[PDB]
Order: C-alpha cells, then structure tokens, then sequence
C-alpha cells in the first residue's frame, strides 16, 4: 500500500461493504456425501464481511457443534478473531489457537478468510496455511476442518468451502515457497466440500481480551509468537479508529495558534 | 477555461499578500495589478516600477511570481 | 427618511461625504427638582451601594416607581446614562419583598432572571454584581450551565445573569420549569436587541412568559432597558407595560458626556482606492487630536488591531519625525512609563517606545489588564482595538473612533455591516464621565450607509420584528412545550408577540394592506393564514404531524429532540432523510456537513490552496466529495478537533463559526440516532460530540482531558504506547518507571484515579420466555473531586444485542456528588428471541468523559428459559 | 401508556401536569376521573394545577356538577382550607393525613356525581371504595430516603390502580393512561396486557418459619424439612 492515498481510498470504499452483504453466492458442487456438511449462521457471515476491506484478507476461526442425534451436519456457532494481518494475496495470524472457556463447548472447525480476487481454487498459501496449522494441532482433524473462502464479487460476495486431502496435507506440511505458483502444488491437493447458510440460529464472536484483532496497521507489533485472551464482544469495523492508532497521532501542533481568533463567541451554556 | 485557470490564482497571490479583505477589496485589487502589468507592450519597467511604486511596497519575491503568473494569461 | 440635529451640517469632499452634529444641551432642572443621596431612600437597600455617594439624574428619576410599584418598566436613555443602577433597584425591591427580623434575604422564596445582550458583558456583570450584593450574601452567578451538571448548582443560585439564547433552550428542554413560579423578577437588558437577527429569541421568551402569567394567573416584573429609539411605546404594549405609570423616555440630552458626532460616508466605488482613503482620514482625524487628548480605533479584525498600528507609527516617521513627542516634553508625561514597560507578551514591545499600544483577547491575557491599568491613568493617548474591549470591563476615552463598520458574517458567508448594538456599545465608550468636558466620536462607514448610521445614534430609527423568518422554529418549541396544542393557541400564542403589535400598528410595512386589514381588524385570519405556513413546513419536515381538519398538532421525536438543540427544521429533516443504521464516521463528517445552518458558507479560490493541505491532514477520509462547501466545514471540524492552526482569517471565523454550532448539531444526531436504538452510530456520534467538546481525537491520552496536566508528561506517556487501564494496577513509583520521569510519579497518580470509572454486576434471572431481569450494580472506583467532576456525573447504561447492533435498553444515569462510593442498583427488563443468543452487553459510559467507558458481557451460555404458558 | 423522556423526576412529574388535564378532557370528559400520584403532598398540588390549567381552557368549574349551595352542608366539616377551595370547583384529593370523616365526604361527593375529579395518594389505591371511569397514573416511581433514590411501583400495585376504572352499572367501557418514565415505557407495555407470571420467595424469607414449625414440632428433623418443603 501507498501508506497515504492507498488507505483513503480503500477506506471510503469499505463503508459500503454492508452492501454486498445482502447479496451472496454460494458454491454448489458435487457432494461426496461420506463428507461432513456445514451450516454457517447468516449473522456472523454478514458481520464478517463488514468488517473486512477489499484488498487485505482477514481471517476467522471456525467454532461448532455437530446437532444432537445428528452427527454428519457441522453447525458453525463462532467465529473467532485474533490478532492478525493480511496481503492481497494471504493472511497472517499468530501460532497460538483460540483458548477460552466459551469455546470449551466446541469443537474447531477450521478458518474462513476474505479473498479480494475470486478464484476456483484453494490457493497455495492456504493449503500451506492450513496443513502447518495441522501440523501443529491435533485438536484440528484433517477430516472435519474447512477453509471457507469468501471473495468479493462485483457488488457481492461468494464463497466456496474447502477440505485438504491427505496428499494436500503433506505438501503443505512440506512446502516453504509462499509464492504464487509453488513446486509440486496440485489440484489434487484439496476438495470442495458442502455448505449451506442459514437464518434458523445465530452464530458469535470471540474477540481479542486485550485489544482489537486487526494488526494491518502495526505490522511490526505483530508476532508469530505473540500470545492473547479473548473475551465475548463484536469486532470492530477494518478502519476503525483504534486499529489505527498513528494516524491519529498525528498532531504536530502549537497550542498558540489559539492566540489568534481569541474573539470567543459562545453564548449557549 | 485557461485564463480562469490562472485568474483564480491570481486572486490567490492578492489574498496571500493582503489577508482576507473583503470581496470588494480583493477583487477590485486584482482588477489593478492585472491592468498595471498588462500592457508589457508599454514594457518599461522603470515606468513600470514607478506604476509598482504607485503600489509602494509590497517587498520583491512575491512580486515575482506575479510577473511570471501575469505573463501567463 | 432622518432628520438634522440642531447645529449639524453636511460638507462633502472628494470621494467622501462628512456629516457634522455637535454636542446636546442638556434640560435644564426642573422646578424643585433635585438629586437624591444613597441617604433619603429606604434603609435596606442602602447596602452595596457604597463608593457611591449620590444618584444619577435618571436613576433619582424613576428610583420611585422602582422600589414602590410592581407596575412594569420601560426606560429609553442614551448610552452612558447608567440604566443598570435603575434594574439593581428593582431587584433590590424583589430582594427586600423576603425579609425576616433575625434573619435576612432568607433565599429559598426568589430568584431573578436577568438577560443581558452579550457574553463578556454577563461574565462582567456578575463579577460586580458578586462583589457588590455580597453584602446581603446572595449568590448570583452566570448561568453557562449544561443542563444536567449544573441545575442542583444554581438551584441555590439566585438572581441569574444570562443570554437570551441560553434562556431560551434551557426553557426548550424545561430547565427552567423546575425554577420558575420562584421567579417574580425578569430583567431585559438592552431590550433594542429586538432589532437584531437574534431579536425573535428575546420575542419568544417574553411572549412565553406573558401567555404564562394569563394561565397562572400569578405575575412577574418586567423590566426594559433600551437605547433611544423610537418605538418605544410599541415596545411598552409588548411588555404589558402601563404607559400611564409605567412608561418612561429619555431623549439624547440626558448622554452624562455630551456628543459631537463626525460620521464620513465614503463615495469610492473601488475598494482598492478606498483602502487609501479611508487610511488616510484616520490619519488626519488621529494627528487633529494628536495634541493633548485620547483616541481609541475600533477594527473589527483580529490582526489589524496591530496592522492598522505600526501604519499609524511608519507614518509618523515618514512625517520628518512630525506628530511624534506625544508628551509635554521629553521626560515629561512620563515617557519612561511607556519606556519602562518594555518586555511583554504581545507586539506591545515595538509600539510601546512610542506613544501608542493594541488591545484584543488574542495575544495575552493579563497584559489586557496591564493595558486597560495603562490607558486608564492616560500614559497611553493612542489605543487601536476591538468590540469586545468595548463590552467588557468598562474604559471610556476622550474620543473614538469606528473604523469602517464592516465586519465577517460567517453565519452569512459574506461581509456585512456590524449590528447596532456592536456601534452603539462601542460609541457609547465616547469620553470620560471624570477627566472630560464632552466627548466625540468618529464614524468611518460606506456613504450608503451613512443615512442609516444617523437615524441610529439619533432617535429616528424604529425598532422592528425579525420574528416572520424564525416564526416555523417558534411554534415548533411551543407544541414541543405543549403550550399550543392547535391552531386556534397558536394564533393565541402569535397575539402576544411584539410582531403581532407591530403588524397591528404598521400594516403598511408587514405586508398588510389597509383594506384587508379593515377586513380584518383584529387579524384572525392573518395570525391564522400566519402559523398555518409554519405548521406546513414543520409537518413537511416531520417535526409535527398536524391535519388540516383538526387544527391539531402532534409533536414527534424529531420536533423535540429539534427544539431542545435550536436546530432549524430543514436541517433536522436532512439528518432524517440522511441518518443510516450502517453510516461510517467518513459518512457521518459529511451528514453533519450538510447542516442547513451552514447554507451559506462558501469555499473561496484564495483558500482553496490552504484546504488542500488540511485535507491531506485530515485522520477521517472527506475524500467522498471534492470542493465544495461540505467538504471546507468538513475539512474544518476536523482541523478544529486535531488542533490546527488556519492560515485565513475567512477560514479562521468560519471554523469557529461551525465548530461553534457542531456541538448542538452533532448532539441532535446523537439523541436522534439513540432514539431510533442503533448502535454502533450512537457510539460514533457520542464519540463525535465528547471530541468536539474536548477538542482531541480518542486516540490521544484521557489523561488530556485534565488540563491540569504538562503537555511534555502527557506527550511522553503517549510515546510509549501503555494502554491507559493498565495504569490502575501501577503504585506511584512503578508509574514514572515507565516514562523514566519519577518526579512526575505521585501527581499522575493522582490524575489516574480522579478518572472516573465505574465497575459493574450484574445479576440477572429469567422471567418468562420472552423476558430477562437484570440487576446492574453500579460500584464507583474513582476519587471525587468538585473541583474536576463537580457537583454531578453523567453515565449512559444501554444493553445492545449479541453483535452490538441492536440497543436493546437505555437509561439514562447520574451520580450525584453525595453517592459516589455509594453502589447504585438499577433493575430493567430486556426481552430475547427465537435464536437465543451467546449474550448480551452491559454497556456504561460517561456523558461528558472521553475514552471512559466499560463494558459487561452477560452471557446466556448456561441459561434455563420458563416453559412456554398454555393458553 | 405516555412516555416522558425526562429522567430528573421533579422535573418529569412538573411536565405532566398538563398532559393530565388533557387527558381527562379527551378520554373523560365529562365523566368520572381518578388520578393516582406518587406523593402524599402531590394531591393537593395536583388538584390546583387542575383547577389552574382549568381556567385557560376558558372553562371554570366545569368539574362541579352542583351548585355551591349545595356543597356548604358538606365543607362544614372541614379543617383543610385548600381542600376547601379545590372541592369548590369540583376537584378535591384523598390522602394520609386527612381525617376519616374528610375522606368519606370526598368519596361521597364522588360517588353521588358531585365532584367529577379526585386526586388521590398511591397508598390509597388498595383500601379506596369507590370506582371511576377514567384512570390516570401521573408518574410510577417513588421516592425511597433509605437508599436515596427513586423506586419503581410494584406490578400489582399499578394493575389495581388500573382495575380502578371498572363501571358495570352504566359504562360501556372504561380508561386508564399510565404516564411513566422512557425507562418504564416498554415494561408496561409488555405486562400489562399479557397475563402475569409469579414465582415464589419462600427461598429468601425461610428461617422464621423453619423455627416456627420446628417449635411445634412438625419439623422432628431434617427429613420432615424437606418434607415440609
């Protein structure tokens, strides 16, 4: 980004991202019908969206229970938000996975994440992501986690639903490259898999304890590493003021300036 | 369109140098440089000094940048 | 057409009419007529009075039917008569109604209301009216208040000093409902105002209380105080004064200085010539008085109150060193008083070797005094400044003069001649009533307006209603009010405004022809036909929903939440049709910015460089619109809340002029958008309002917001980014551990606790299906102090929905200064629905306070919903 | 059900003094009318500024369907001199401090047709025999010294003051305007007309009775406790 220009620009466009939010698209492909199938609650996909901006991915973390007496449906109940940054192209969120006592009712279901191009497949970063996530949990299983992709269409939004396959998942494990267009990448690599919104329940958020989730703009005050608690409370829009602190610290002023105009004229209390 | 073009910035050096008189005042002002240095083809400078010094002093480095601006409309 | 006085003449010169009046004689005394001591009137009034030893010769006039009548007052006296002294006596008769033997002025039973014109003026007045009354220990002070803070502060508080303004919305909002019944007393001073723009207000409140008094059948003194004019017996029908025993006129004889008035009326079309000429009068008219006398220049600019000086001084050593020794010789007049003083705030430091100086509010703030201390004992002969030197602490001077009358109305967006009162404040300074024989003035203006001028400062000018364009805005605040319920009160209401008089005393002039007026005698069908407009407009713009065949009118939310701000009813429609659950603070800047209270600012080429750059500085994208007048007022809030200097003098007065105005404007949006229960925007716009009140941005330390604090500590604490609630755990030395600046230690410390913070259970229980109980128990964690949270503070509770969308519930909650420590337990009721959800939340935040606020997540994680009720 | 955004609540309980008599001369006029309010002084107060805002109307004494003649036999017997004046033009109020002969003279006058307003204290609203058309509750809080701070009135109380306008004999109909604060708006919307839940508070207030009963001897031991539960 331009740092000046490129924020504005991009800023006076997110405030119409409420717009797309009423007009969605969503995959529909081929079921294996031995996989699982997801629902994710309408609300936290609408609130999702509003807090995104069109060319840094951001990203949740998936959260459900599968219904009673019901085992094969996952119902996604929340969405999680942690401290994290984005490309264009991919998104970085820290090592450590959502611990908190809301969340113990659950299961992890994967992530979703904002993508500002759509394509028709699970881009290289994200199978990387998703498998080195994987890797270093167990308490994702291969078989019942997803990546939801949601990209934006012109005037819209659409998204499709993603699983790795084994042999997706050792790639990923294996590969350091995050280019473009990685050695040894396949589309043999991941798989659609079936969702389906919905209106009959409401999903929630899980929200950084300490601070808000969105880094982009302290790139430097975000770390691998880094640790966090959540608390229960709603995201805070991309270019709300608080994820941008140095912009409004800028002030070099003389209180002097004052001085002139010291004709005071109030009269009202 | 391009006279207006540099006829506002014109008006921009009269505010600059004078402050924020009123209308009447800036306007008319810009009226009487824009007529005093026009007529390069009167050329002079020596008269048109004295014309400047008809306007006393307005210091110098300002007053340059009206010659190259009044020499562009 | 105006009128000659006695002895006066016109004599033209080039490019400049000059008109010539002397001085009035004054009327001879009349037989057995003789000035009254502070001895021969009644015992208990006597006190305060004291320095004073005799009465002027208009207070001994009317001093009678002041203490022994509660018959109302109209005076008409020229400036400098001393009319306030009149108005003390008829307070002081009020202040003696109550009296006890062994206690005196017990204070509970009055209180007074007096509406003075303008604001250093009322700060002023009650300095000395403190001072002087203290004698009997009644407390009188200025009413500034916000609303809720400060009542049960001036519930105690009597005799009230105030603008006619201030009056008005805190009658709107009924401030003044829980005070009045206890006020017998009104005084209004400077009662010409009538004439101004403003005049409607001063219209409304005085029809307000007369249409009461019909009701309550209780009454009120009041007392005018007016300049003279003509009119003044339509002004007594407005005020119910009896013109019997009531009434009471002056002429311009009765000035205690006499006045030779000099007007120059210039004929210049150009400007650019004019700027000349009228440079050069003033340095004519200053060198005629050059010798053993005093000048004063009223500009109406900031800076030229010293550019219009050093011109004055690079004349006078471009004259040969000619009009300099001011003095009777060299060390004579004591030149090593202007010497010695030589080290000052101001430019004072170049002007002050010589004979003149500047005085203004700009530039220092006890240098003004050290002035004002400098000019009283004559060490200063030559004084250039401006009106509110004028209308605050009283300085007279052997002659003045009023350079060139013009002034910027950024409520305008042009320039326009200053008002009457400005001049007639202004020139009414014009010689000493101790060290003078007569004083002159000088008025320098646009010959156009040179007729005007004089039909002013000698009795022909009448004094008319503005009333007809505000007239929507009025009946408004009267159905919000619910003093007019329908069409018939409202012309009820219309019958008691002095517009109504006047319409009926100069149809000719009000759009009346006289055979329509025979037609209609007593105006029924014209205060009908009027009033039918205003209730048109205000139903078009949803204030009032009013049907033709009812006559009815039924107020909205929208009409009150109008009223109560004294925002026009255009703009309060543009915030209808423009307010969004969704709207960014990028949309909400420019919705303030489309305000019509800001119709008519402009964006002028000259500064359209200068804006440009604030743009780029700006922390909230206008980019939404380009050059336009939305986008300078934006641009200009937001210089304004980031703190920042303005090149321009237009864009300096214009800044002030919106910002001004954005607190009531962007208030109205806040209890709009609040009503309507949509979140995330009533958080940006109470954000908005806290920011525009405390001048910063959020992202800038509390801490800011005790302006007790060094700016350099404050600056360094924000350098290191320390996030603020995480100073509470922190003793007084592990504080200045963090900016390495210990000696500072103990005195944060004590900032961070005055910081007002509350914490909050809650305990919650359901009731049926469909409804919760909650229990907020509100602990107070903060150190009172009076001195910084004063008398009360103010907290928003609301209860928004599972994503903070929604406001499910708000109250509105105030600690009072007695309860802090003590726990105050709200209960309410919030409904849930069908998706029953993770949770609530609690949230509280302060008013007034920014970046004080804290949140409460009530969860239903392990809630037990009632079964459902058979039928 | 009216809502009055105004929290400060003198200033809240001034501002529905209008709205009071507007009330009655739209939804009652010509017919019985009660008001409740929340203080013991605020009848009086509230029956002048009736009586005061009566006469803007540029109707006097429209509330008093006899002549003074009349109504002497009755003021005989009184000590309160406004009460005097406020029953003179047809208004009159119900409190603690009136003597027991006052109260049944106002009610009397009430009911017989007299005097067509009475404005009567909260406490009243249990132990009042006689009935109206219109019923008008001015305010629903009160003021607590204990805690400093204004408390809302309890449900049933608020219901019985409604069920206060019941007049089978002759109405087809009969009304209640409940003027409250924003806060107290929406409570009263919901469970006014819904039927009411209740639950038990044996749970808090327990001790006394375990005692009590342990005494006679129905509580040998624990188990006849829980039994007794």
């Amino acid at each position: 980004f331009s740092s000046k220009t490129e924020w504005r620009v991009r800023a006076i466009s997110a405030a119409n991202l409420h717009l797309r939010t009423n007009h969605i698209y969503v995959s529909s492909d081929d079921i294996k019908e031995t996989g699982y199938t997801y629902i994710l609650p309408k609300n936290v996909l609408k609130k999702f969206i509003c807090i995104s901006d069109l060319r840094a991915q951001i990203a949740g973390y998936l959260y459900g229970v599968s219904p009673p007496d019901n085992p094969q449906v996952k119902e996604i109940r929340c969405i999680v938000m942690v401290p994290q940054w984005g490309t264009h192209q991919t998104v970085h969120l820290p090592g450590q996975l959502p611990q908190h006592e809301y969340l113990k009712e659950m299961e992890p279901l994967g992530w979703i994440h904002t993508q500002p191009n759509e394509s028709p497949q699970l881009s290289p970063q994200d199978v990387t992501t998703h498998a080195k996530i994987m890797a270093d949990n167990p308490s994702w299983d291969g078989e019942k986690t997803i990546i939801i992709t949601c990209s934006f269409t012109p005037g819209s939004c659409t998204l499709t639903a993603y699983k790795l396959t084994p042999s997706g998942y050792e790639w990923g494990r294996q590969n350091t490259d995050k280019g473009n267009n990685p050695k040894g990448y396949l589309p043999s690599h991941y798989e659609r898999v079936q969702m389906l919104l919905s209106d009959r329940f409401l999903g929630f958020f899980m929200v950084p304890a300490q601070s808000s989730w969105n880094y982009n703009f302290m790139g430097v005050r975000h770390d691998p590493n880094m640790k966090y608690e959540l608390q229960l409370a709603n995201p805070k829009e991309f270019y709300h003021e608080v994820h941008r602190p140095s912009h409004f610290l800028n002030f070099a002023l003389l209180q002097e300036g004052e001085v002139y105009s010291a004709d005071r004229e109030d009269l009202y209390a | 369109k391009e006279t207006r073009e540099t006829y506002e910035v014109l008006l921009s050096f009269i505010q600059a140098a004078l402050g924020d008189q009123p209308r009447d005042i800036l306007c008319g002002a810009a009226d009487e440089v824009l007529a005093v240095l026009k007529n390069e083809k009167l050329r002079d400078k020596e008269r048109r000094k004295e014309i400047d010094l008809l306007l006393g002093q307005t210091d110098d480095t300002r007053y340059h940048v009206l010659v190259n601006l009044g020499k562009k409309i | 057409r105006c009128q000659l006085p006695d002895g006066s003449f016109r004599r033209q010169r080039k490019g400049y009419e000059e008109v010539h009046v002397p001085a009035l004689k004054p009327k001879p005394f009349g037989s057995e007529e003789q000035l009254l001591p502070v001895e021969k009137l009644p015992k208990y009034a006597q006190a305060g009075f004291e320095g004073f030893k005799t009465l002027n010769r208009i207070q001994s006039k009317l001093y009678r039917a002041a203490l022994e009548t509660d018959e109302n007052l109209l005076l008409c006296a020229p400036t400098g008569a001393g009319k306030t002294n009149v108005a003390l006596m008829c307070m002081l008769r009020e202040i003696g109604k109550h009296i006890n033997m062994d206690g005196t002025i017990n204070v509970d039973d009055f209180k007074i209301i007096y509406i003075a014109p303008m604001r250093s003026l009322v700060q002023e007045m009650v300095g000395s009216f403190g001072k002087r009354l203290a004698t009997y220990g009644i407390t009188v002070a200025e009413l500034t208040g916000d609303h809720q803070l400060c009542k049960e502060e001036i519930s105690a508080t009597q005799i009230i000093v105030c603008t006619p303004e201030k009056w008005d919305i805190i009658t709107r909002k009924g401030g003044e409902r829980t005070y009045t019944q206890l006020v017998r007393l009104i005084i209004l001073d400077e009662i010409h105002l009538l004439h101004d723009d403003r005049g409607p207000v001063l219209e409304a409140l005085v029809a307000r209380a007369i249409r009461n008094i019909e009701m309550t059948q209780e009454d009120v003194r009041l007392i005018g105080l007016s300049a003279t004019l003509p009119n003044y017996e339509d002004v007594a029908t407005f005020l119910r004064v009896d013109p019997a025993k009531g009434l009471f006129y002056f002429d311009n004889s009765f000035r205690p200085v006499p006045l030779e008035q000099t007007y120059v009326g210039i004929t210049e079309k150009k400007a650019i010539k004019r700027f000349q000429i009228m440079n050069e009068i003033v340095y004519e008219k200053i060198m005629e008085h050059a010798g053993k006398n005093q000048v004063l220049v009223f500009v109406h600019s900031r800076k030229e109150t010293g550019k219009t000086a050093r011109a004055i001084r690079d004349m006078c050593l471009e004259k040969d060193t000619l009009g300099l020794f001011l003095r009777e010789g060299s060390a004579s007049t004591e030149v090593l008083r202007t010497e010695a003083e030589q080290c000052k705030n101001l430019e004072l430091k170049d002007l002050l070797p010589y004979g003149f100086a500047i005085h203004h509010a700009g530039m220092t703030r006890v240098d003004r005094t050290l002035v004002e201390d400098l000019f009283a004992d004559k060490h200063i002969q030559v004084l250039v400044s401006t009106a509110t030197l004028a209308w605050g602490v009283n300085l007279p001077a052997h002659t003045v003069i009023i350079k060139g009358t013009q002034v910027y109305s950024p409520e305008k967006g042009r320039w326009t001649e200053l008002g009457a009162l400005d001049i007639l404040q202004m020139l009414g300074r014009a010689g000493r009533p101790q060290y003078d024989t007569k004083g002159e003035g000088i008025l320098i203006t646009s010959h156009g307006e040179l007729q005007y001028y004089l039909s002013l400062l000698n009795q022909q000018l009448p004094i008319e209603s503005q009333m007809v364009s505000k007239l929507p805005d009025m009946l408004n605040a009267e159905i919000v009010l619910g003093n007019v319920q329908n069409a018939k009160d409202a012309v009820n209401w219309l019958g008691y405004a002095y517009l109504y008089i006047r319409m009926l005393r100069s149809p000719t002039l009000y759009g009346i022809s006289h055979d329509d007026l025979k037609g209609d005698p007593l105006l029924d069908q014209r205060r009908l036909d009027l009033v039918h407009t205003a209730a048109l407009m205000l139903d078009k713009n949803n204030l009032v929903k009013y049907d033709k065949k009812t006559g009815n009118f039924q107020v909205t939310e929208l009409g009150r939440i109008a009223s109560h701000y004294y925002i026009t009813n255009d703009t309060v429609q543009t915030y209808n049709q423009l307010l969004k659950p969704t709207l960014s603070e990028i949309e909400l800047f420019r919705v303030f910015s489309l305000s019509s209270e800001f119709k008519n600012i402009t964006v002028r080429e000259e500064e359209k460089l200068e804006l440009q750059k604030l743009l780029e500085r700006v922390p909230i994208p206008v980019k939404e619109s380009i050059e336009e007048p939305s986008a300078k007022i934006n641009v200009l809030l937001q210089a304004f809340i980031s703190q920042l200097k303005l090149e321009g003098f237009a864009l300096m007065a214009d800044m002030v002029y919106v910002t001004q105005s954005a607190g009531r404007l962007m208030r109205a949006i806040f209890e709009i958008v609040l009503n309507r229960g949509w979140a995330q925007l009533t958080d940006k716009t109470l954000n908005l309002c806290k920011m525009i009140d405390k001048r910063m941005w959020q992202s800038m330390c509390p801490l800011r917001q005790f302006r007790k604090l060094p700016e350099e500590v404050v600056k360094k604490i924000e350098k290191k980014n320390f996030p603020f609630e995480r100073l509470y755990d922190l003793n007084h030395n592990e504080i200045g551990e963090l900016i390495r600046m210990p000696k500072m230690g103990k005195t944060i410390h004590k900032y961070v606790h005055l910081f007002p913070k509350l914490e909050l259970s809650v305990h919650l229980q359901p009731i049926t299906r469909s409804t919760l109980k909650v229990e907020l128990t509100i602990t107070p964690d903060f150190q009172w102090d009076e001195k910084v949270h004063g008398s009360s503070e103010a907290f928003w509770i609301l209860v928004e929905d599972v994503d903070s969308e929604v406001i499910l519930h708000h109250e509105y909650f105030l600690l009072k200064a007695k309860y802090a420590q003590d726990e105050h337990l709200i209960t309410f009721f919030v409904p849930v629905f069908e998706p029953l959800p993770p949770q609530y939340f609690i949230r509280v935040v302060s008013d007034r306070w920014l970046s004080c606020e804290t949140q409460l997540p009530v969860s239903f994680r392990h809630l037990i919903l009632p079964e459902k009720y058979p039928p | 059900i009216q809502g009055f955004n105004i929290s400060h609540t003198q200033t809240r309980l001034l501002s529905m003094a209008k709205p009071v008599y507007h009330a009655i001369t739209k939804h009652s006029p010509k017919k019985p009318v009660i008001v409740f309010v929340p203080s013991r002084k605020q009848t009086r107060l509230t029956a002048i500024d009736i009586l005061t805002t009566c006469a803007a109307d540029i109707q006097r004494q429209r509330f008093l369907h006899c002549t003074e003649k009349d109504l002497i036999p009755y003021l005989e017997k009184l000590s309160d001199s406004t009460l005097k004046e406020t029953l003179l033009n047809g208004v009159g109020y119900l409190h603690e401090g009136l003597s027991p002969m006052e109260r049944r003279l106002v009610e009397q006058l009430f009911s017989s047709g007299a005097i067509q307003v009475v404005v009567a204290s909260r406490s009243l609203c249990w132990g009042m025999n006689v009935a109206a058309h219109l019923v008008i509750i001015m305010d629903t809080q009160y003021y607590n010294g204990k805690i400093h701070a204004y408390v809302d009135y309890p449900i049933y109380d608020v219901l019985q003051m409604v069920g206060h306008a019941n007049r089978p004999l002759q109405d087809d109909e009969g009304r209640c305007v409940i003027m409250c604060q924003g806060s107290k708006k929406d409570f009263f919307k919901k469970f006014l007309y819904e039927p009411l839940p209740v639950e038990s508070h044996l749970d808090h207030c327990m001790h006394d009775h375990f005692n009590a009963e342990i005494v006679t001897k129905t509580i040998e031991n624990k188990q006849d406790a829980v039994d007794y539960l």
